[PDB]
């Protein structure tokens, strides 16, 4: 650690603190993970045991690689490339004007190409969100925290204390699955592309019942018809009421009929039927990509 | 299935980059196979105890071998190299793993938590952090989607012939995960329903039935031999409902090959 340069806090992250900094030799600007051990007692913890493992496996344009893992007897840092900022801030700041959608277009055809990496390297991310969504200046995109990230060459159990903020969690999952797929992470991409697009949250539940429901209120309460099983499931109760499917056209406005079919397919209820990152990337709404620049204010 | 083939393929490439050296007792001054052996068996134990998955198990015997392909290891800190690899095994794959303090409760006390942990970070560094193994397990996985249909006897039978061949470093170290998933699958749909290794699994695994042949006359001759056999925990735990009690179905007597 001796030849690193601490230049500032960028946050608080899954346990310890993150931190910008600059090798002195080199002058590489990278991002520090400091975990403590302490850890507190019960050695590397479970989800750095993940992280790391995982994401050393996952060399890929679209996902911050991880440079370096430094290992004393009381102290663990993982060194990641860095990048000036996440898809929350660059929504955020982007509220009065909104994010262009040819930009929109670019960062959801980056988000799926990383993510069809994961997925045929058996990695599910189950944590994306747009802070866990890094940015650049030339206008790249990539997938970072796998705190949360998990190896599927054996089905990965559902667990009710590491699970993806409500928001952006799948109907499965709040249903009461017992196996994660592939498709939870095309759903949280499905409700970030539409936050793109409006400005607003798609699904902001108070809570499970509340996030279904939302979810119900949009896209209809699904039958057996739509998604065969959804009755026998865990959390489905019949006294659920019973929405019909908001007009697409009504909750994405600022989309085209590509955009619409697209969507429509990665918040398709039933898992087995929800659009793959590989098929997704084979859509016609990217037909036109490019890749613009943003306008960072950091 | 879009990146069900690539699965495949990528676990086949890793399979290769994380194998043991296969000579490596001979040249491992204080230990054996047949202490080898006891310690997996505690592990199957130890596995049982604390509810733990199966793929658990065969990541930390993969853990093991790879340590102990480049380091010479002492009998009495054998089980320590081993507790530690079970303990890596369940921070990766259990939903949330048992604490350590556990890990040293099954010790008997012969190991302290500092050691236990001191062992954590050194097995770390010597798999320089490269826990996401294939398994015989992850190749099962994907071998049971050709099932027509799904028959779960033939499944158990399979775990229950893959997790054997986890005790017997001679002959099993000389072959690769998914070669030993090969046979136990084809080993256990011959005994439960009579049929062979199918086209489908041919054409996925560029595997033949001539090609596995003698990873399964060697698995044959292990089930053949199973109740014989000096460690039990495993045809313990296979006689259970949970496994459809497939450990006490009557292997054939020939393959017919």
């Amino acid at each position: 650690m001796e030849n690193f340069q601490k230049v500032e806090k960028i946050g608080e992250g899954t346990y310890g603190v993150v931190y910008k900094a600059r090798n002195k030799l080199t002058g590489e600007v990278v991002a520090l993970k400091k975990i403590r051990l302490d850890t507190e007692t019960e050695g590397v913890p479970s989800t750095a045991i993940r992280e790391i493992s995982l994401l050393k496996e996952l060399n890929h344009p679209n996902i911050v690689k991880l440079l370096d893992v430094i290992h004393t007897e009381n102290k663990l840092y993982l060194v990641f490339e860095f990048l000036h900022q996440d898809l929350k801030k660059f929504m955020d700041a982007s509220a009065l004007t909104g994010i262009p959608l040819p930009l929109i277009k670019s960062y959801l055809f980056q988000l799926l190409q990383g993510l069809a990496f994961c997925h045929s390297h058996r990695v599910l991310h189950r944590d994306l969100k747009p802070q866990n969504l890094l940015i650049n200046t030339e206008g790249a995109i990539k997938l970072a925290d796998f705190g949360l990230a998990r190896a599927f060459g054996v089905p990965v159990r559902t667990y009710t204390h590491e699970v993806v903020t409500l928001w952006y969690r799948a109907p499965e999952i709040l249903l009461g699955c017992k196996y994660y797929s592939t498709a939870v992470d095309i759903w949280s991409l499905g409700c970030i592309f539409a936050e793109m697009v409006t400005r607003r949250a798609l699904f902001p539940g108070d809570s499970e019942i509340d996030q279904l429901f939302r979810i119900f209120r949009t896209l209809g309460t699904p039958d057996e018809v739509v998604w065969p099983g959804v009755t026998s499931m865990p959390d489905y109760k019949p006294s659920f009421p019973k929405w019909a499917r908001q007009d697409f056209s009504k909750v994405v406005p600022p989309l085209d009929e590509d955009g619409r079919s697209l969507l429509s397919q990665m918040l398709h209820y039933d898992p087995n039927k929800r659009i793959s990152a590989k098929a997704a990337l084979a859509h016609p709404f990217f037909q036109d990509v490019t890749k613009p620049v943003p306008h960072l204010r950091l | 299935p879009d990146y069900h083939e690539d699965i495949h393929t990528y676990l086949r490439e890793m399979e290769v980059k994380c194998k043991p050296k296969v000579g490596y007792m001979k040249k491992q001054p204080d230990i054996t196979n047949s202490m080898r052996a006891i310690l997996v068996d505690w592990l199957v134990e130890v596995g049982e105890e604390y509810k733990l998955q199966n793929e658990t198990l065969h990541l930390a015997v993969n853990y093991i071998d790879r340590f102990l392909s480049s380091m010479s290891v002492l009998r009495g800190k054998l089980q320590l190299v081993g507790t530690a690899a079970m303990l890596l095994a369940s921070k990766f794959e259990e939903i949330y793993p048992p604490e350590v303090a556990e890990f040293v409760y099954i010790t008997d006390d012969t190991y302290t938590k500092k050691q236990v942990l001191r062992m954590e970070h050194l097995v770390l560094k010597v798999l320089t952090f490269d826990l996401a193994a294939p398994t015989v397990n992850q190749f099962l996985t994907q071998y049971f989607l050709h099932q027509q249909p799904a028959n779960c006897k033939v499944e158990s039978l399979a775990m229950f012939l893959g997790e054997l061949s986890l005790i017997d470093a001679d002959p099993y170290l000389k072959y690769l995960p998914s070669v030993i998933a090969g046979a136990a699958f084809h080993l256990a749909l011959y005994t439960v329903t009579g049929q062979s290794w199918p086209e489908s699994l041919i054409r996925k695994t560029g595997y033949t039935l001539e090609s596995l042949k003698p990873c399964l006359m060697d698995l044959h001759q292990t089930y053949l031999k199973a109740p014989q056999h000096a460690q039990q925990s495993i045809r313990e735990k296979y006689k259970n409902s949970k496994y459809h009690g497939v450990s006490l179905l009557n292997p054939p007597e020939t393959l017919n090959l």
